[PDB]
């Protein structure tokens, strides 16, 4: 993870995908001041293991498509460092049930 | 078709879209269309071997088809063709034909960009058919050379040859229907021949075009260019041939003849003496006609006019929605077995009946099959004839031949045979669909019981006036007659009026007692109201389900008298238990307040809207859930039959006497307006002497007017309140208001006391003339009288000034109304077209036509909206002390156990440690419940709508078992604790033997169970409800079974449900936002704003909450307001001056002579830039000259020498000289960069910042919630990203009505939250209630596709859903054009597709299949 | 009389309260197709292949018009006219199906061209009924 | 495929009958009764096909079977006999 103050030159940015399996993350110091995850409206997102996901699709007779999606750029997806494919489980409170769990596949 | 066909009968399961290969058109063709003629060749007025021609189909009712020899009804028509003299672009693809050229090398047919490019690999990767072609084009368009060699993946120094030529590529532009390129002294310009465009496309590799949007089998790019033009058979272009001598060919026949004529000119021209630059003239003409046949409404070109000056209907124009094939002939249709007449109200009809006039019943029929049961009766209907009421119109023999009973010589001696059908008259009690357009409801169309009556009107029960929205103001309605014993079952078993009684729109009932009955029910149910025997006996007879038992009079000795309450209770059925508390209701009700009904008998309280109307805890809402929809449907009638009869005799009226307010009260009113008039003058003269200090973020005028419009409304409201209070109980207007039958306070107020201030566009009537409202006034007149205040009542009557001003404001109302209906019109339809396909599947999951999950269980609970009522969660509120008192059982403390008076074991129960383990674990979970509920419903709101009315189950138990609140219970501590634990396990929403589904079940029942444990705790079940073992076990079974009822039904078409449940309350909206905290745009315009997902919104605002320990402190808030409120240099500046001061040590300005001395103690430009700042401006924005100075100083840095006066100096001045020819012009630049560019303080965009002392429910140390008002900041600008990171604020609370922004900062999941919040506040502004799930679905739908999906032509209509499905709204022809060119395959699982294909949609009754099991069949017989 | 509907005194209606007259004028002309080929107002009958209406032609006189006394109904032919084709094809005017009354006035004049022009006015007394507006 | 059929053991749908199933079985049977199909119940003076079908349903002598399809195409066959009618 890289916490840059103002900007990263496009020449430096070329080096981010350059070294796989290792994945490099770019974070602006100014954005991190407040933890968005902490906000009233932001519910709890939970990364699901390859198994946890497989089970979900199997248990709901789903194709990866049929699943509600989340952007790779989503503030919470960047926070949890979600890579494409990785499913997130979201637990929010409900006014109908007490709790409700939704799932969002990455893009 | 109508004849027997050997052929197998199948259903369309897929629609394969493709394009015609010219080759196909030739094979498929039955005729080579050769002559632009129609017929009359060799004299004979009969079809020519050229156009039309029998090779295609018959014009005459001939029998001859000459292809299938079948005849007009049976024959569909046969296609022909015209082989075109030169190729032509298909008008509808012209741009995609251009974009494919923009992608490929116009010399070798190679995809300009190879897989050798990394970005090309990224585009080529796209699994999506169209997004691939879009990404490919954006990359290939900027490529202008075909590469022979290119740098390899291995090393860029040693290039690798990828094949293909090295020609340069043209910059393509569209000129009308032609394509022109621009290759590269001076660029080369030549048109691109269709022939050439076609050759390149023929040379495009299979692999290449399949990588582009296309398909090898069904959609090859080359087919986008036409060479063989298919000729549609006559039924597509009908010769409306009137008379023998005359004809009358269709528009399309002319356009085709026009195409044919144009083709032969070109065919002869090129073959014979070709002048070549005349061949390109006749070629462009054939290119025009073929384009203009398919589309006439072309982008900037001449409309191909018909002889008349008429434009010629293109094929595009035919299918273009609202009235085109799709919208007007397929999603909608005119239909047989339908009737429509004027509707009239009837009190003597049962709820679910419909008075059909004899004439209508004698016209509409029903195909009854002759069966042993009916054979006897049917022959008598046939006998009766088509003219007697219970008669028949046709007998249809097995031989598929119709008998017209009106003429048949055998009409009298028809001997029926089993199997044959009798098309008999509609008789009494046949189910029929009754409807009142606009149909924005499930309710707008209901199933009714026929009741053949005389007189030309449809008679309907008055309590069903409400869901139809019908008045008898000349209103008309539709009736539809089902023709199958199956569709009768549909109507009767799903859409009957009794069923629809309780709406899932608002979890409340949609019908209640109205007008005459409501007015009369208040009057009947009173202490004063007593009935003499004579009439009591008649009132009893009128109730049809009367037991024949004369009730014992309430008064016996003086004279036997009965109260209204007593005999109305005759219609209220046994087992109906209702309790309600209003204002000061005691159990010995003083004002006849509230309502108490026991075993279906009234104890106290007047019956009105709150009881007997369409209320959430209604006498109706209860009767349905507690007795049956069939029972409730009867109660409607029975209440009306009695009430209306009593009221017929009691009588009711209204006169001008009821608008007459008592003299001294009129003196008081006149005085209230007079004192309010002087209170305005005082404020008017106050503001004229500049004394009046302006409000924060408001003009002196904005503030003056606010106060004026306030007094003038306060006045009208108070003066009105005087009239209302003066008006006697005998006042007939007050009576209707009291009952709630018609009328409100404002109605009384405007009629008796004062009409009030008139308003246009929020502001009191402005000066349309120069400085005055009418010539009748002097200039600059701001008086109540001049700006539109109406001093008079409607009784006293308006003055001419008052008349016009009221009329002005009145008009604004009719405009708004007319606009609001249009707007909501669209809103309802896009809402409905965006949700059609959403259903609850047999897996309790919410999905669409793709099978994509929206909700994981409908409405996050899996319950049917209809089976829900508001209930309170007792464990949420109150002091922790009172919780303890109400829930704690401690068998280990002498003063905290259950006394043996409660239960039999009471004596032996004390000290049982093992049992106290149960009550300890019980209370430990009860406590857990309270903490959780307060995590969910943070404000301490206890009243939430849930599925089982537990209060009523316990109530009904007490009555059922005649429970004595004296004798001790037979329940054990295990009987309760362990019984309630075991109930929870049987409350199933989802059944599934796996952790995912089981943990999902646990979540669905989470909230309901809190309420269960809360209302079934040991202390409560024994001390409160004094339940037996019997009572309790019954309560338990009832909760279980009643819960299981409440769950959603797989097939529940919740897409449309939700859509209509937002769309219909939208139509009932007044708006925009009153006529004047913040003034946010709300209702219809704000909802339009939401659905569109509009970026530039009318009222963007932030709501910043203060840091925890700062809420009370106004000074802390004042600071943050100051720290975020955007201040510019421009706002504090009076004037910017450029002086010529050549001595840096001396000043030409004598004022500044002091300022130099000091900012020169403790090279420069001779040009001075002097700025004069305003003291008051600096003081409203609490600024210092130094503050301002240092800001200018830091903007230009070491390029501008800045000096300034002190905050004491009589004149505030800043002097600026430049640092180190043509210099004066440089200062004019710097002066604008000072005013316009420089930001002094606060966050940008955040323009006006307001101070709000908002209230707040929060827990007290003692436990109970208490009003803790905190300071809050409101905005006139939005910048979340920055105002969140501001010190002193709460960035765990901060909200923005720009949900677009909250999505961007806090994530899609938190974006969803903000979206629902806004959608809810548009609905709740109008006061109205829509159950969570409806708005939740729309919000969930707009969101599942990771981001904000708009409810527009652009949003949901550009989804991966069906081709036909999407075309059924907004783009139509444009959708279907791409459908063929990209070879789409419609799944046929959307509702639309089946509606178009005339197939049973997989909706409700169609979501499952029915099979006969020969096994179970042979078992029964 | 609930919800913007009203009760009316029938004994008043009898005495002629809110009672109104009604008239409708039907019009026709003998069109000239080219030269000497003219349409003709007559009472037509089954002569070769004429596509005659399903109404009562019997109410028409020899001129092909009703006499202004007769009661007309349903689709009773009120103007009898024929167009020739190279015998006779029907070009008659029936009454409006959805209507009935008594012939009030028949007017036979000439059009500016010098061809037969006719107008037929039909009378009906309409009585305030149960679904009528006020 | 015939993996489409879900077996009797392992069945997740409601053991109760949908409001739509009732309306369709009642209708389907009424229509069949109406076109002279054999009646499995003792029609106690009954003559209306819908009433006869409601009599058939109450006695659970309806020989039909509901194929409840799932979002993927797999189905659970439930019998009219075996479905609880709480409605
Ligand atoms: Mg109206
Ligand atoms: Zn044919
Ligand atoms: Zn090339």
């Amino acid at each position: 993870i890289f916490v840059y103050q103002n900007n990263i030159t496009p020449s430096a940015m070329k080096l981010v995908p350059s070294i796989p399996p290792a994945t490099i993350e770019t974070f602006n110091e100014a954005a991190l001041v407040v933890n968005i995850t902490h906000h009233e409206l932001v519910p709890k997102h939970i990364r699901l293991s390859s198994d946890e996901k497989r089970e979900l699709l199997k248990r709901y007779r789903l194709k990866e498509s049929q699943l509600p999606r989340i952007q790779r750029a989503d503030p919470v997806a960047l926070y949890l460092g979600l890579k494409r494919g990785e499913v997130v489980k979201i637990i929010r409170k409900s006014e109908t049930s007490g709790r409700y769990a939704s799932y969002r596949i990455c893009m | 078709g109508q004849q027997y066909s050997s052929a197998p009968l199948r259903t369309v399961k897929e629609v394969q879209f493709g394009l015609f290969s010219p080759e196909e058109v030739r094979a498929i063709s039955v005729a080579k269309i050769r002559f632009p003629e129609t017929m009359d060749e060799t004299q004979t007025r009969a079809k020519i071997g050229g156009l039309n021609d029998p090779r295609l189909g018959s014009i005459d009712r001939n029998l001859k088809c000459q292809t299938c020899q079948e005849g007009m009804n049976e024959c569909p028509g046969h296609f022909g063709h015209i082989d075109l003299a030169k190729p032509v672009f298909h008008v509808g693809f012209i741009a995609k034909i251009k974009k494919v050229c923009e992608c490929v090398c116009m010399h070798c047919g190679k995809l300009l960009l190879d897989e050798h490019n990394e970005l090309m690999r990224q585009a080529l990767a796209i699994k999506d058919s169209k997004k691939r072609f879009a990404a490919i084009w954006t990359l290939c368009k900027t490529k202008m050379v075909c590469e022979t060699d290119v740098p390899s993946e291995d090393d860029p120094t040693q290039l690798v040859s990828r094949g293909g030529c090295g020609n340069t590529q043209p910059t393509i532009r569209k000129d009308g229907l032609k394509l022109v390129g621009s290759w590269k002294d001076e660029p080369e310009l030549r048109v691109l021949s269709t022939e050439e465009i076609l050759n390149i496309f023929k040379h495009i590799s299979v692999k290449d075009f399949t990588s582009l949007g296309f398909n090898e089998v069904f959609s090859r790019p080359e087919w986008m260019i036409l060479t063989c033009l298919p000729v549609p058979p006559p039924p597509v272009r009908p010769s409306i041939s009137f008379n023998e001598s005359q004809r009358g060919e269709d528009d399309l026949t002319f356009k085709l003849a026009d195409i044919l004529k144009a083709n032969i000119s070109l065919e002869t021209l090129e073959h014979n003496g070709a002048p070549h630059h005349a061949i390109e003239e006749a070629e462009s003409l054939l290119q025009f006609h073929v384009a203009t046949y398919m589309d006439n409404d072309i982008a900037g070109q001449p409309q191909a006019l018909q002889k008349s000056g008429r434009p010629v209907k293109s094929i595009r124009a035919r299918l273009k929605g609202k009235e085109g094939r799709i919208r007007g002939n397929l999603m909608g249709k005119r239909v047989d077995f339908s009737a429509r007449t004027v509707i009239s109200g009837d009190p003597n009809l049962e709820l679910d009946q419909v008075g059909v006039p004899k004439s209508i019943a004698k016209t509409l029929t029903y195909p009854e099959v002759v069966t042993p049961y009916n054979i006897d009766r049917l022959t008598q209907l046939v006998r009766n004839g088509p003219n007697e009421h219970p008669g028949a119109k046709y007998v249809i023999r097995d031989s598929g031949d119709r008998i017209d009973l009106r003429y048949s010589k055998r009409a009298g001696d028809i001997q029926l045979q089993y199997g044959w059908k009798v098309e008999r008259h509609i008789m009494d009690n046949d189910p029929v669909l009754f409807n009142r357009q606009p149909s924005l409801h499930k309710m707008s169309m209901m199933a009714h019981r026929v009741k053949v009556i005389p007189y030309s009107t449809f008679r309907l029960n008055l309590s069903v006036t409400s869901p139809y929205n019908a008045d008898f103001d000349g209103d008309e309605m539709n009736l539809h007659v089902p023709q199958s014993e199956e569709t009768r079952a549909e109507l009767s078993q799903l859409c009957a009026v009794p069923l629809q009684i309780v709406s899932p729109q608002s979890n409340k009932p949609c019908m209640g007692i109205v007008q005459d009955t409501l007015c009369g029910i208040r009057k009947l149910t009173l202490r004063d109201t007593f009935i003499e025997l004579d009439q009591v006996l008649n009132m009893l007879y009128w109730v049809p389900d009367w037991d024949g038992v004369i009730p014992t009079p309430a008064i016996i000795k003086p004279k036997p008298l009965w109260s209204g309450k007593q005999i109305l209770s005759v219609a209220i059925p046994n087992g109906i238990h209702l309790q309600r508390f209003d204002e000061g209701t005691t159990l010995l009700s003083p004002k006849d307040n509230g309502m108490l009904i026991i075993d279906g008998q009234i104890i106290f309280g007047v019956v009105e809207k709150k009881t007997v109307g369409s209320s959430n805890g209604g006498l109706i809402h209860v009767v349905t859930r507690e007795k049956g929809p069939q029972v409730c449907a009867k109660l409607f009638g029975n209440i009306q039959k009695v009430v209306n009869f009593w009221l017929l005799h009691n009588g009711f009226s209204t006169g001008i006497g009821d608008t007459i307010a008592d003299g001294p009260t009129m003196r008081e009113i006149t005085e209230t307006i007079a004192e309010a008039k002087k209170k305005v003058l005082d404020v008017t003269k106050e503001a004229q002497a500049n004394l009046l200090t302006a409000k924060h973020g408001m003009t002196l005028r904005e503030s003056f007017e606010d106060n004026v419009v306030r007094f003038l409304n306060e006045a009208r409201d108070k003066a009105g309140r005087l009239a209302e209070v003066n008006l006697k109980d005998l006042n007939n207007v007050k009576q209707m208001v009291m009952a709630g039958s018609k009328g409100s306070f404002i109605n009384i107020a405007q009629m008796s006391a004062c009409v009030g201030q008139q308003s246009v566009e929020g502001k009191r009537i402005a000066f349309g003339f120069v400085d005055r409202t009418l010539p009748h006034f002097s200039k600059d007149d701001y008086s109540p009288e001049s700006k539109g205040f109406v001093e008079n009542s409607y009784l006293r009557g308006l003055t001419p000034q008052e008349f016009f001003f009221h009329a002005m404001g009145g008009r604004e109302g009719l405009i708004d109304t007319a606009v609001k209906t249009a707007e909501t019109g669209y809103i309802q339809r896009r809402l409905v077209k965006a949700l059609e396909d959403i259903m609850v599947h047999y897996d309790n999951t919410t999905r669409n036509s793709l099978g994509n999950v929206i909700q994981f269980i409908y409405g996050e609970d899996g319950m049917d909206a209809a089976h829900i009522e508001k209930q309170s969660l007792d464990t949420i509120g109150g002091s922790d002390a009172a919780f303890e008192k109400r829930y704690r059982v401690d068998l280990l403390n002498t003063d905290h156990t259950l006394d043996p008076s409660l239960l039999e074991s009471g004596s032996e129960i004390l000290g049982d440690l093992k049992l106290q383990v149960l009550l300890d674990e019980e209370y430990k979970q009860l406590v857990k419940d309270r903490k959780f509920l307060r995590e969910v419903f943070v404000d301490g709101e206890a009243n939430w709508p849930l599925p089982v009315n537990i209060r009523r189950i316990i109530q009904n138990a007490q009555q059922t078992f005649h429970i004595d609140h004296t004798k001790p219970s037979d329940l054990t501590i295990k009987d309760i604790v362990l019984g309630v634990k075991d109930l929870q396990e049987n409350l199933l929403v989802l059944r599934g033997k796996n952790e995912i589904i089981q943990n999902a079940q646990r979540d669905a029942v989470t909230l309901f169970c809190c309420l269960l444990r809360s209302r079934l705790a040991t202390r409560r079940v024994l001390q409160e409800y004094r339940l037996t073992k019997q009572a309790f076990d019954w309560v338990l079974s009832n909760i279980e079974a009643q819960f299981l009822r409440s769950v959603v039904h797989p097939g529940e078409m919740v897409g449309v449900l939700a859509a209509q449940s937002i769309g219909e309350p939208a139509t009932q909206m007044t708006l925009n936002t009153f006529h004047f905290s913040k003034k946010v745009t709300s209702g219809v315009p704000r909802l339009k704003e939401i659905l569109n997902v509009a970026k530039n919104m009318k009222t963007p605002s932030l709501t910043v909450y203060l840091e925890p320990g700062h809420a009370a402190d106004q000074e802390q808030a004042k600071l943050i307001r100051s720290a975020i409120e955007h201040t510019t240099l421009k706002s504090v500046t009076i004037a910017s001056e450029i002086y010529y001061d050549p001595d840096p040590r001396s000043t030409v300005i004598p004022e500044d002579e002091e300022i130099i001395q000091l900012h020169f103690s403790l090279q420069q430009s001779p040009w001075l830039l002097r700025l004069e700042l305003d003291r008051a401006a600096m003081n409203d924005k609490d600024l210092t000259m130094g503050q301002v100075g240092e800001r200018i100083k830091q903007t230009f840095k070491n390029d501008l020498f800045v000096i300034w006066s002190e905050d004491n100096d009589e004149k505030l001045i800043i002097r600026c000289r430049v640092v180190r020819a043509e210099e004066d012009h440089m200062l004019k630049k710097i002066e604008n960069t000072m005013l316009e560019n420089i930001t002094l303080r606060g966050v940008e965009n955040i323009e006006r910042v307001v101070m709000m002392k908002y209230d707040r429910k929060v827990p007290s140390p003692t436990g109970e919630y208490v009003k803790e008002p905190e300071w809050v900041l409101e905005t006139d600008g939005v910048n979340l990203s920055e105002v969140m990171t501001v010190p002193g604020i709460d960035p765990t609370r901060i909200y923005t009505n720009s949900f677009i922004d909250i999505m961007e900062v806090l994530g899609i999941e938190a974006g969803r939250a903000a979206l629902y919040k806004e959608v809810y506040n548009v609905i709740a502004s109008d006061g109205s209630y829509v159950n969570y799930r409806h708005m939740a679905l729309l919000v969930d739908v707009m969101t599942t596709q990771g981001g904000l999906t708009s409810v527009t032509r652009h949003g949901f209509n550009r989804s991966n859903t069906g081709a036909l499905m999407r075309c059924s709204f907004e783009e139509t022809v444009e959708i279907l054009f791409e459908a063929g060119a990209s070879a789409e395959l419609d799944d046929c699982r959307g509702v639309s597709e089946n509606v178009i294909l005339g197939q049973m949609a997989p909706i409700g009754t169609g979501a499952f299949d029915v099979m006969i099991d020969e096994e179970s069949l042979v078992k029964y017989m | 009389n609930q919800e913007d509907s009203m009760i009316m005194n029938q004994s008043s209606i009898d005495r002629g309260l809110f009672r109104s007259l009604f008239f409708r004028s039907y019009m026709d002309q003998e069109k000239k197709y080219g030269m000497s080929i003219t349409e003709t107002f007559e009472k037509p009958q089954r002569t070769n292949t004429l596509r005659m209406k399903h109404g009562t032609y019997d109410k028409l006189d020899d001129d092909g018009l009703i006499a202004p006394g007769v009661r007309v109904s349903g689709e009773d032919v009120i103007i009898g006219k024929t167009t020739p084709i190279s015998s006779k094809r029907d070009a008659s005017t029936p009454l409006r199906s959805t209507e009935n009354g008594i012939v009030d006035q028949v007017l036979v004049t000439t059009n500016q061209d010098g061809l037969k022009f006719v107008k037929v006015r039909v009378r009906t007394t309409k009585i305030p009924q149960i679904g009528d507006k006020f | 495929l015939k993996e489409k059929a879900i077996p009797k053991d392992q069945r997740a749908t409601t053991p109760y009958m949908t409001k739509y199933e009732r309306a369709r079985i009642l209708g389907t049977r009424a229509l069949q009764i109406s076109m002279n199909a054999p009646v499995f119940v003792d029609l106690e003076g009954e003559t209306d096909p819908l009433r006869i079908a409601m009599k058939e349903l109450a006695e659970k002598k309806i020989p039909l079977v509901i194929r409840r399809y799932l979002p993927d195409g797999s189905f659970e066959d439930w019998s009219v006999e075996e479905l609880i009618v709480d409605l």
